[PDB]
């Protein structure tokens, strides 16, 4: 059974993507301890140690950098897994449904469906031979041209 | 044993099931998704040039994930409407078996040269009606004269 191992190890992915992310809004925190620094020795008069103290922010910022690029790849790797997860499912129901398939075939096959194939097509063909020799022999009765002629005759004087 | 119609009606919603698990892990990623728009959109606000990108491309990753969650609920779809098609196809077969027999066994009773024997008395008959009339009518009429 792979669904409860699946879920039992995304339990333990965001269970460390938390731990990234505490990892993450501390370095936030010294980055704000550390700006105000920076506005600090902006304002004493003397800029060039605000070069230094930006030194210092610019390398927190790659490590908030290189900290959300591990939490996006434990991220995709996570999708993967269920992914996959998904993709297994989809062949087991595949698998039952060729199950199914074998099963209601099992009733009937072509050699049965010929035969009733051969036996309607003879059916109708006698059929139809003895429908148009009957309608041929009652219209060998009475007239044709003629009476179709005031048949139009009986609909004018109706309408 | 089981019988095969419980076998398609059992599949019928054990692929809706399965569409249903499809349903939920996809929904799982449109909330993941807005958070990560919610991030990107408080993040860019400071800048940081970088970090924004590796957002976006995880972004991307969601929506691809969410394509290929979609994409297999569609199939199970698909699969389900063969196997439902699949029991009208045999009562088509069936049915068509039924009539097959009931006109065979209808049209045992009357053939071709039986018919054409009631058929050529028939057309004998009218003959006879038809030259009793004809005759009738003539001696009689005739008869008739000065007009």
């Amino acid at each position: 059974p792979p669904k409860e191992l699946v879920n039992e190890w995304s339990l333990k992915i965001r269970k460390e993507m938390r731990v990234v992310d505490r990892q993450i809004r501390d370095i936030q925190r010294e980055e704000e301890k550390v700006k105000r620094s920076v506005k600090d020795a902006a304002k004493k008069g003397q800029k060039d140690v605000c070069i230094v103290l930006a030194k210092e922010m610019i390398r927190s910022r790659k490590a908030v950098s290189k900290l959300y690029a591990s939490k996006a790849h434990m991220n995709s790797v996570l999708m993967g897994m269920k992914n996959q997860l998904a993709v297994l499912r989809v062949a087991g129901s595949l698998q039952k449904s060729t199950e199914v398939m074998k099963a209601m075939q099992s009733l009937v096959k072509i050699p049965e469906i010929q035969a009733t194939m051969r036996e309607l097509s003879k059916e109708m063909m006698k059929a139809g031979i003895i429908e148009e020799m009957l309608e041929d022999t009652f219209e060998s009765m009475d007239d044709q041209e003629e009476m179709e002629e005031e048949a139009e005759m009986e609909i004018d004087r109706i309408l | 044993r089981k019988t095969p119609e419980e076998l398609l009606r059992q599949n019928q919603r054990a692929l809706n099931r399965a569409m249903r698990e499809l349903d939920r892990e996809r929904q799982k990623l449109e909330t993941q998704e807005k958070k990560i728009i919610a991030d990107i959109k408080k993040m860019a606000k400071q800048g940081q040039m970088d970090a924004v990108r590796i957002m976006a491309k995880d972004l991307v990753r969601t929506r691809r994930y969410v394509r290929k969650f979609v994409l297999m609920r569609a199939n199970i779809q698909a699969v389900s409407l063969k196997i439902q098609t699949l029991k009208s196809n045999n009562s088509m077969a069936q049915a068509m078996k039924g009539v097959t027999k009931a006109m065979g066994t209808m049209n045992r009773q009357l053939k071709l040269p039986q018919i054409q024997k009631i058929m050529m008395e028939f057309e004998r008959q009218a003959e006879i009606m038809d030259m009793k009339e004809e005759m009738m009518n003539d001696a009689i009429d005739d008869a008739m004269g000065d007009e």
